[PDB]
Parts: C-alpha cells; structure tokens; sequence
C-alpha cells in the first residue's frame, strides 16, 4: 500500500440490499494499507439467493472514495481464507541462511 | 593484542553486544475435514515446517485463535469510474484465476 | 599447600623441585610462577617466600 | 583476559626445545648429530630456550595488567582508557535537535554548581524550542540609492535565518526566585550554541490559579487519613503538570534497554529521559485534559467513589472546552497552577476545594504538617563517567641476561680475561639483545596503543646488561655504538631526522586506531611538512571524543571543532590541535558571518532620548574606561549587543555600560560627551544605519602586469583594498569603486555562511596548480562538511594575513564585540 | 484510538459494558452489583479502561421516564427494579 | 545517531531503509554558493527489486515512500534544515564503438 483508503463495508442481505458491515470489521490492514489479517462475523440475515449478484455465494461489498492517482491504490497479490499467523520458535538454534 | 584491545573497548567499556536473531512470521490457510462444520484452533498451536540444512527441525506457533469453517473465497470483482467499467479478476464458478 | 623461602642464587626450576618434593604430584615452574603472580620467571628476591598448591 | 590457561602447554620449555631440535636436524643433521645434554651447543641453545619460554610467559599475563603503565605515570581520574572515552561521551552527542535541547535543559539542577540556597530542585518543568516565527523574523532593509543597511523601513527586504524562541515552564521553587535560574540558563546557552543559530527571545510562562473542585468518598475501614491526602495531591499535581520521568543507568538496563539507546542524545547528569510528553505549542492557547483523573483517583487504595469533579472560580484566562466536560483552554502565555501559591495550606483550610468524606457523613480534616510528612522526596540521581580502573603494573620490562644461567665451567661468571671468554660473551650478545628487545617491546604496549599522548618510539629496545656486572665490563667499549643503533632503529624522529619506515609504521597504527571511531587517516602530504602532518593525525585521534560530541558547537576565543576536522582531513596545521593556541599563527581561520551582526533593537528607542545620569569610570589595572549611562523606564527593554558603532554591554539595573576598548572615537571624544552631558545636550538612540555597503579602493598593478590596451588596466588587491569575494566576469563597475549592479547586495550573506581565510604561501610552488589543487581539497572536505552550510574562500598574501590574524585574535580576546576590530574584519571580507 | 473505526469501537464497547453491568446475561461468571446503582464516575472510569478508548468527552445517563441527569448524577432503582443499560 | 553532514545522511538513510541502493548529494561546487541554500536536495537511486514502476534500468520510488524517508531523517536533524529526497533524472549516454572480435 501507499495510502489509507476510505472504505465502507456492506453485505448482501435477504432484502436484496446492502446492509452495513463496518460495526463487525476487525481490520488489521489499516484500511488496505499494508498486509495483515481481516476478520468479520457474517450476519444472520445474509443471503446467497439474492439477484443483485450471482447466486450461490454470499457477497461483501466495499465502497472506496475515488482516488485521483491510479498508482495510490494497493497491489493485491493474493487473499487467504481461514487464515492465521504463525511465528518461529527457538530462533537461537537455527542456521543463519534460513533468516537470510 | 590489537584484536583483544578493541574487543575490550567495545564490549567492556562501552558495553555493546551483537544483536540477536529475529523470528520470522508466516500466514497459514487452514482447510477443515468434511465432517467438521466449525473448528477452533487455539493460540499456541504448533506447526511443522520441516528441517533446516543442518537438520534442526523448524516449528511455528500460532498467534491468535482461529474459528475455521468449510467456506472458501471464490470470486472477486469490481467496477471503476471513467462512465463505469467492470471486471472479474477472480472467479471459481468460471475458470478465471488471479494472475 | 607448601611454603618455601628463597635463598641466594636460586632459579625457578630449583624452587619448584624443593617446594614440589612434599607435594603429592609435584609442581612445574610455570604453574609455580602463576600461583605466585610472578611478573616473570625471575621475579623474586632472596628472603622472599613462595607458595605451592596441589 | 589472560592467555596463560589456554597456551600453558605451548609455552613450556620442553615444547620449545623439541621445535628447536627439529630445525637443527633438518638443516644440519649430517654435521650436528650429538644433541644430548652434554653437547656444548645444546647447553647454549637450552639457555636461550629458557629465555624464549620466559619471554612467552610475559605475553600470557592478564590483558588489563599489561595495559597499565608504572604508578608514577598513571594519570588521576583515568583508567585503561581515559575518562573522556567512556560511554557517556562516546555514544552521546551535543544537543542538535529541538528535542535534544528539551532533554538538556530539563537536566538542570539547583545543586549542579555552588549555590546560594540549599534547596534541591529542577529549574524547569517543561521547555519548548521553536524556530523564530515568520511574523517576527529578523528583517533589515537595504537602501537602493543610499547604499546602506537599516532596521527601519527603493528599500529592499532582507532576512537573517537561524533564531530560536525559548519557552520556559518554571517549577514551583523556580517561580519563587529566578535569579539563580537565569544565571545558569545564560551560561548553558553560551556554551551550547550551534553554528549559525542563536536564541533571540526568552519567554517565561505565567501561572494561572487552577482551583479544582473535588469530592471524594472513602471506604468505611480506612486506616490512615494523612496518607490518602498525600496520594490525592500527588496524583492530581502530576495529572496537571506531568513532570519528566528520569531513570538511572542500572534502572534503564533493568527495563530491557541496551547501551546503544541508553546513551542516546545529550549526556544528562541526573537521570535518563527515554520518553517525553508530547511537545506543546506555546504560540497559541493550550489544552488541559483531566478526564483520566477519575481513573487514577479511584485506583488509590482507600478511595471508594468520586461525586464531583469540576472547576471553581476562574478568571478569563481559563475557559471551558467545546463540548468537553473535563477539558479547559489555557490562554496563550499561561500555564495552570494547581490550588494557588500554597496547595497544602489550601487543602488543610476550612474552605478547601477538596472534600473528603467517610462513613457517609463524616468530614475528614488533616493538618498541613501531616500531609507534608507523608509526601516523599524523589532521590537525586547522579550518573558518573564509566571507567575501566587501573590494573596491577607488572615488571615486564625487567630483563635477566641468559648467559647467567650457564654452568660455571663455561667461564661466563667471572670477569673475562682470555680471548676464549670474550669471544663467548660476544657470541651470546646478539641473542641477549633480541630477547631484551622483546621484553622492552611488551613493556611499550600501553604507549603503542595509547589513544592520546603518544610517544616517539614504535619498537621496544633496551640494553640487556646493568651496571657493575660481568657482561657490562666486556661490552664497555661497544655500548655507545650499539645503543646508537638501537635508538636509530626504534625512534620515529632522531638526530638524523625522519625515519621513513618508522614514519610509515606510525601512520598505520594511527589509521588502525582511527578506525575505532569510523574515520581514517588522511593522505600522505606531498608539499607539506612531515612533522606538522603527524601532529594533525595524533591530535585528530586524541580529541575524538570532544570533536564529535561538539560537532556543531562554536564558542568565542576557542578553535571550533569544524576547523579541527578540516585541518585533520587535509593534514595541515597541527598547531590548532592544542589549547591556548593564540600565538601559533594557524595556516587558516574560520569566521562565522552571523557574529558580525547586531541584535534587533526595540522600536521605542529609535527616536533620540536624553540620559538621566551619566558617569565615567576607569577599569583597574588597565588604560581603558567604561562609559556608564542611566535612563529610567528601560527595565527589560535593552539587550546585550544592541548597537557610531557603539554596543550596549551591560544591562545592570536601569543603566547600560559602553566600553572605550571597542571604539577609538569614544576613547578620543570622552571629554566632549562629558561636556555635552554637563550642558545637557547629549542624545543617544538606535543607530539609523548600522553598516554600509562595500566600496573598494582603487590600486593599480605593476607595469609588468599592464599588458592590456588603452582601455584595459589591471587592478591588484592591496592591504587597503581586499579582493572582492563575489566578482564575476562581464560585471559592470562604477568608479574608490563599487559594483553598479547591486544584486550582490541583495544576496543573503549572513545566514549559515562561514568564511575561510587561508594563507596563500601554501600554494606558492613551481609545480603546484592552485586552482586544480583547490578543487580537489573541496572534494575531499565535502563529505564531512555540514549539510546546511556554505563556505567562502579568501586567499590572502603572507603580508596582510598577519594583519588579519592580529586583528581577529584581538577581536576574539575582547569577547567578539562589534567595534573597530569587528568592522575591520567585516571590511576585509 | 487512532486507526480504529468508530462504529467497530462503539460495538465492542457495548459488549464490554453489557458484560460488566449485566453479569447474569453472560453465563453468570463475574460477581457484580445486583443492579442497584449506576455511579457516574466509576462508569466513566470503566469506559476509559477499554484499550480502544482514548478519552471520554461527554457522558449522559437517562432513565426510562425521568429526564436526563446532569454531569455527575448517579441513577437509583426502586426496591423492585433492576437497571439495564440500553443504547 | 544524528544528522549534521552529508555522509551522516547517506549512512543513516541506507542503514534504516533497505530499498535504497545509493544516495547522492550535491557536488563540492555548490558549497561556495554565496546565496546559500534553503533546501538540502538529495538523489535516491533505489534498488530495482523495490521499484514502483516497470523499467528496471530506471527505477522510480513512490512519492509515499520518499515522504516517509524525509519524515524519518528530519527527526534527527537540526530544526533549521529542510532535507528533500527526490527520484533521479536519468540521462541517456549514447556509446558507439568500432571493434575487432
């Protein structure tokens, strides 16, 4: 990332609308600014049958205030589902080339 | 003596020492077996990364509890300002994958 | 631990032999010098006393 | 730190003898085959083998002991390394950043020096250093036609860059009496001035009483009453006027810090300050937030509940914040003071704004003395320089000749009378010399690796034999020649002059030692003096702690660290590396341009005024005199350095003193001004014009240079006409002469500019191209030069350079005052 | 605290306060006052103890029928009443 | 750990930031400029691995990255200095040679 975007999160509900999701977002990426975790709780009224988007999949929508410079947007290279973070243990017993 | 003289100055008088190694971090995705609707992976779970060149095993410790499920991210699309143009960089129902 | 008195025209190997006679394992001239904190192998004067440990 | 436990088997006599016999076998196995105890060759070798083992044993002693010289040499207050090389001077640095000035100023203590009162306290609770605001920038005007400079407003605007405004937030004891605080602050500001910068204004924040209304309910089982009052007051006072948190070095170590970051920033004598509170802006009204006071008060053991937290009677300087129930705005230039002049008296009073209630309806009153007793005093931290104390000096230098270990049958114990005995003594002598030199070499170790006060010798040598000995008598006639050779092979400089190989060795040792501090030796001189070059390098290494700690500091009548670094890098002018070098005629000098400017004065005194009292006094033990002028209604309105060309020196009371030393005209017309005072027609005011434009004298060059046409003449620099420092080709000139185009006058010449006056005798050589050489020197110097500075090169002939040196030295001796010497210095540039 | 979305911060604060002042709701694991009184300043200290909260600028408590109280006004309950926080 | 000279800026910047290949500062000809300089201008040549563009021969850093470098380095400088770090201006140098292989 290069800048912190202005994001608003929405989810597709059974009423074929976009319900607000910002109250349940645990953003560790600092508004799409750097790599990190991202966790939410799916609301009970989320729908995979609504006609706003292709059916069979629950949908989340993020609204971003437009940035004039096209190079300010981040360069996404992959999203991991069911993701966790792990850290090495007993680092003092590991060879140096592993860290290099 | 020239080598022992400098070592005495840096380490004993100035009290400086070499820095220690820094532990690295990884991001792990978990897929659950088909018979579990939800699973809880507690903080501190150990994962195996094999061994280094000299054979010492490599282990990693989870940092946060994970409540995994059977879902999977499949689609990613957006539209932008110009009118407006839309695109679908990623989709699993179709055979379009992220570069 | 044994104690020896230094006399005239004595050398460090000679002191070790005299001091190390009573000791079970004897003593070498380098070890004797180190135990007495001698500045060199001739750093003693007549009338001085030296000590030798095991 | 001793090699003996590691190498005690390789030093033994038997191990070395085995190696020696191996060489004899390999080289002379067919001629020397008998190598048993009886062979006379082996006995001589065995004795030398014992000496070799003895020499090796000396090297295996503890490292700290071998680095300790004799008792009569060990300098007081030092150790293995001198005191100035400790962590408190080698890892820290002088105040450079605005935050560094915060740390250095907050460290001032009432007990730092000799004191008038026995109260221990820190002068300031908080300080803030900012650049001079754009609105109040140091402005002065140049007259397009009159060709002069004035502070009163086609005139053009000029600005001087570099000026600090110092806001001070005093402590409670400091506000009681400021005379001691002011005196110490001036001394600190004088010795901690950066190049091209100064403090143009000192502002003291005024206190505003902050009467906080507080209602606290206690638990029913409270044991101590006075203790809770002390906790409440201490918590509340810290919440309003949070003091810096200091730690000792051991405490910082226990907190997990490393020596890299403990000794970071300026060196503080009374504790380290890792984290400071957020720097406030004192040019606009500030904020005071007390919402968290509820959290801290309820955390006190014995406090149950808080029922009211509000502000009592406040004047207009305190106003409530917008929509914030527990925040207030403090007017600019003011700080909140809790519960007036005497807090503890107010709490113990019947009208106390703080109300403590226990058991629902029982009021608690505690006398002032009880609260004073329960308030503890923070202990005074004092960090001393770290040292590696002296070890035990060991008589390594002592040598015992190895021929004395041979049996008596060899004839070396009695005085030599036959040819055979003398020949044996002469055969052994070179081997005794080699062993003795090794002993002397190890004894020279503290001097070889010394950071400072290095010697003249690079190799250890000594005469093996003492007086009244058998060996001395045999070599009696040869001793002067051998000793002369020993001195020749060891000393850097001798009667014959420079020893080239020894000179090269000394440079390598200096370069190796310089690499400790991230620098390196300068290139070998090509047209300079070898002895002078060595002085630069040794002085460069010896003053490393001071040079980099004061990397940007400049003081009057002291050679700046910038000048020393330039000299060391070019390897020129070693006379500047010793203190009090006021008579050594340094090859070049550095001048700070800002020092030749007056302080901006008050606008009230622009118009003329009549003094209300005037007297003349003669200084004792000198021919000079001081002119004392007294005018009423001028307290805090006149400044030192206020400026024909007369500067105010003292501001004692309502009287300011001028000095006859800075102005010859005053020393001449002292009677006339006295007469003018007698008839009451002597007027003084701010100088309408303080310094004029520069016009050069017309001096014609010699006829040999006059190779031009009828309209071409050559103008040479003269002692009465300095060479122009900004001359450019095709520039219009007007005849004394000056530049018709005045754009040179519009260019700023005083903001972060340094003048380097250099003797021109250095480049006087047949094979030296001055312009190519000058370009190379600038390239070499540029790497270590300050980023925000510019330098001007002035080439001076060997004649007028002496006049500049005499004038500049006298000007700095007097205290760098504006006057005849200062204005002469300005003209020369 | 800077970097935290206000809606997320408010949602988490509701859960923390509900746990503190309605102990019976969350599997009754913490011994807390039996819904007797709600003191103004202890409640203010509780809010500011959350890691997501930097500073409280305003606080107001209003009962079901009575008018909103002033700064520093606690809330009582009748002998048959149990107070419940609502948003 | 403080900035006063050009070498101090280059040494500290390269230590802190791994995306820098080299940092350039003005030549010695500009240290004699009488009108002085309000801004101290450096040139940062970044490593091609960390470039924000497509051309490997002419790496360019994002202005956000340069802003962070200026902010970090200004915290260890005198308050009366203004250090600016800018992308280099690449100039082609045509090289033509006649050869015998």
């Amino acid at each position: 990332g290069f800048k912190a975007l202005n994001l608003s999160w929405f989810y597709l509900n059974q009423s074929n609308t976009w319900g607000s999701l910002d109250q349940l977002v645990d953003d560790q990426t600092h508004n799409l600014f750097d790599q990190g975790t991202w966790r939410t709780l799916l609301p009970q009224d989320a729908s995979n049958q609504a006609t706003l988007m292709p059916t069979g999949r629950y949908w989340l929508k993020a609204e971003i205030t437009h940035q004039a410079e096209s190079q300010d947007y981040p360069k996404i290279k992959g999203i991991l589902y069911n993701a966790a973070t792990a850290t090495l243990i007993n680092a003092e017993l590991v060879e140096t080339d592993h860290f290099i | 003596f020239p080598a022992r003289h400098r070592d005495l100055y840096y380490r004993e008088l100035l009290g400086l020492s070499p820095r220690k190694a820094q532990a690295d971090s990884v991001a792990l995705g978990i897929t659950l077996n088909t018979d579990n609707a939800e699973y809880l992976i507690p903080k501190g779970t150990l994962f195996d990364a094999g061994q280094d060149s000299v054979g010492n095993p490599l282990q990693y410790t989870s940092e946060t509890d994970l409540l995994a499920n059977q879902g999977e991210l499949t689609d990613l699309r957006w539209y932008r300002k110009d009118s407006w143009q839309s695109t679908i960089p990623l989709s699993l129902s179709d055979n379009i994958a992220l570069p | 631990v044994t104690t020896v008195s230094v006399t005239d025209m004595l050398t460090l190997p000679l002191i070790a032999l005299g001091a190390g006679a009573s000791l079970a394992s004897g003593i070498d001239y380098l070890s004797l010098a180190w135990q007495n904190d001698l500045d060199n192998l001739d750093d003693f004067t007549p009338g001085q006393t030296l000590q030798a440990q095991e | 730190d001793a090699l003996f436990p590691i190498v005690k088997d390789d030093i033994a006599f038997e191990t070395l003898l085995t190696q020696a016999k191996t060489v004899i076998e390999q080289q002379s196995g067919q001629l020397w085959s008998n190598t048993e105890e009886n062979d006379p060759g082996i006995t001589l070798l065995e004795a030398c083998c014992y000496g070799a083992s003895d020499l090796a044993y000396r090297h295996s002693l503890p490292l700290r002991d071998l680095l300790t010289p004799e008792k009569q040499e060990q300098t007081l207050g030092d150790g293995i390394f001198p005191q100035e090389f400790g962590p408190q001077q080698m890892l820290t640095c002088g105040p450079i950043t605005a935050e560094d000035y915060r740390r250095a100023l907050l460290d001032l203590h009432s007990s730092d020096t000799d004191n008038e009162t026995s109260e221990d306290y820190f002068f300031f609770n908080d300080v803030r250093l900012i650049c001079e605001p754009e609105s109040e920038r140091y402005k002065y005007w140049y007259n397009k036609e009159s060709r002069e400079y004035s502070f009163i407003q086609e005139q053009l605007q000029l600005t001087l860059r570099g000026n600090y405004w110092l806001y001070l937030l005093p402590n409670r004891e400091t506000e009681d009496d400021k005379t001691l605080t002011q005196k110490r602050l001036n001394d600190f500001l004088k010795d901690n001035r950066n190049l091209g910068e100064s403090v143009s204004k000192i502002i003291w924040l005024q206190p505003v009483d902050f009467l906080l209304q507080l209602d606290i309910e206690l638990d029913d089982d409270v044991s101590d009453l006075a203790d809770i009052f002390a906790q409440v007051y201490m918590t509340t006072e810290q919440m309003v006027l949070t003091s810096p948190l200091r730690y000792s070095t051991q405490a910082m170590i226990e907190q997990g810090y490393s020596n890299e970051e403990i000794f970071e920033g300026p060196y503080l004598h009374h504790g380290w300050i890792p984290e400071l509170s957020a720097a406030k802006d004192y040019t606009k009204p500030t904020e005071l937030k007390l919402s968290h006071l509820a959290n801290r008060l309820l955390a006190i053991p014995g406090v149950q509940n808080i029922t009211r937290l509000a502000l009592g009677k406040h004047d207009e300087n305190i106003s409530p914040l917008a929509d914030d129930s527990w925040s207030w705005t403090i007017a600019q230039g003011y700080y909140p003071r809790l519960w007036g002049n005497d807090p503890l008296d107010l709490i113990s009073s019947s009208a106390s704004p703080l109300t403590i209630t226990a058991k629902g309806g029982v009021k608690i009153t505690v006398s002032k003395q009880d609260i004073e007793n329960k308030i503890i005093a923070e202990p005074l931290i004092e960090t001393q320089p770290e040292l590696l104390n002296w070890g035990k000096h060991r008589k390594v230098l002592d040598y015992y000749p190895v021929s004395n270990k041979l049996p008596a049958c060899y004839g070396l114990q009695t005085y030599a009378e036959t040819q055979q005995q003398v020949h044996l003594h002469q055969f052994m002598l070179p081997f005794e010399q080699m062993l003795a030199n090794g002993c002397a070499e190890l004894a020279l170790l503290p001097k070889l690796l010394a950071f400072k006060q290095r010697g003249n010798t690079v190799y250890g040598t000594q005469w093996p034999f003492k007086a009244n000995t058998v060996g001395q008598q045999v070599h009696q006639e040869i001793m002067p020649d051998l000793i002369k050779q020993l001195n020749n092979d060891s000393q850097i400089n001798s009667d014959d002059g420079i020893h080239s190989q020894n000179y090269t060795k000394e440079l390598s040792i200096l370069n190796y030692l310089l690499e400790y501090f991230g620098t390196h030796r300068a290139a070998r001189p090509l047209t300079l003096d070898s002895l002078d070059f060595l002085s630069t390098q040794r002085g460069y290494l010896a003053q490393q702690p001071e040079l980099t700690y004061q990397r940007n500091n400049i003081r009057i009548d002291k050679v700046s660290a910038l000048q020393k670094r330039i000299a060391a890098r070019l390897g020129l002018g070693g006379k500047c590396f010793e203190e009090t070098s006021k008579l050594d005629e340094l090859p070049f000098y550095l001048i700070e341009h800002r020092q030749l400017l007056p302080v901006k004065p008050d606008t009230k005194f622009d118009k003329e005024q009549k003094p209300d009292k005037l007297k003349i006094k003669s200084v004792p033990n000198s021919k000079n005199q001081q002119l004392i002028i007294t005018q009423n209604g001028t307290t805090g309105q006149l400044l030192y350095g206020q400026v024909r060309g007369q500067m105010i020196t003292d501001i004692t009371g309502e009287s300011f003193i001028l000095d006859t030393r800075n102005s010859t005209a005053l020393a001449r017309s002292l009677i006339d001004v006295q007469n003018a005072y007698n008839d009451g027609n002597l007027y003084w005011c701010n100088s309408p014009v303080w310094m004029e434009d520069m016009d050069y004298q017309l001096v014609y060059a010699s006829e040999i240079y006059q190779t031009g046409t009828e309209n071409e003449r050559w103008i040479t620099s003269s002692p009465q006409s300095p060479f122009p420092a900004m001359i450019e080709e095709n520039d219009e000139i007007t005849l004394r002469w000056y530049f018709s185009s005045e754009k040179y006058a519009l260019a700023d010449r005083f903001s972060f500019v340094v003048s380097m006056v250099i003797n021109s005798q250095l480049v006087k050589n047949d094979d030296v191209d001055p312009y190519k050489l000058e370009s190379w020197a600038k390239t070499e110097i540029l790497a270590e030069f300050p980023a925000h500075l510019s330098m001007i090169i002035h080439w001076l002939s060997p004649e007028d350079f002496k006049d500049f040196v005499s004038t500049y030295q006298r000007w700095q001796n007097n205290g760098a005052p504006l006057g005849d010497e200062a204005y002469h210095v300005l003209e020369t540039l | 605290v800077t970097g935290i979305n206000p809606d997320y911060g408010r949602h988490q604060l509701q859960q923390e306060l509900s746990r503190k002042y309605m102990p019976w709701a969350e599997d009754s694991a913490i011994g807390v006052t039996t819904g007797n009184r709600i003191d103004y300043y202890p409640l203010l200290a509780t809010i500011q103890q959350s890691p997501l909260v930097e500073r409280v600028t305003n606080l107001t408590l209003k009962k079901s029928s009575q008018t909103a109280g002033a700064v520093g006004d606690s809330v009582e309950a009748a002998d048959n009443e149990v107070l419940i926080l609502v948003w | 750990n403080r900035v006063l000279s050009w070498d101090n800026i280059v040494t500290l910047l390269k230590e802190q930031f791994v995306s820098l290949f080299d940092v350039k500062y003005p030549s010695a000809s500009e240290l004699t400029k009488i009108p002085a300089q309000k801004e101290q201008q450096l040139i940062a040549i970044p490593d091609s691995r960390y470039k924000d563009n497509d051309d490997a021969l002419r790496p360019i850093l994002n202005p956000a990255r340069l802003a962070e470098m200026v902010d970090w380095i200004s915290q260890l400088s005198s308050p009366w200095t203004t250090l600016k770090i800018n992308n280099p201006t690449y100039v082609d140098v045509l090289i033509s040679y006649q050869l015998v292989f």
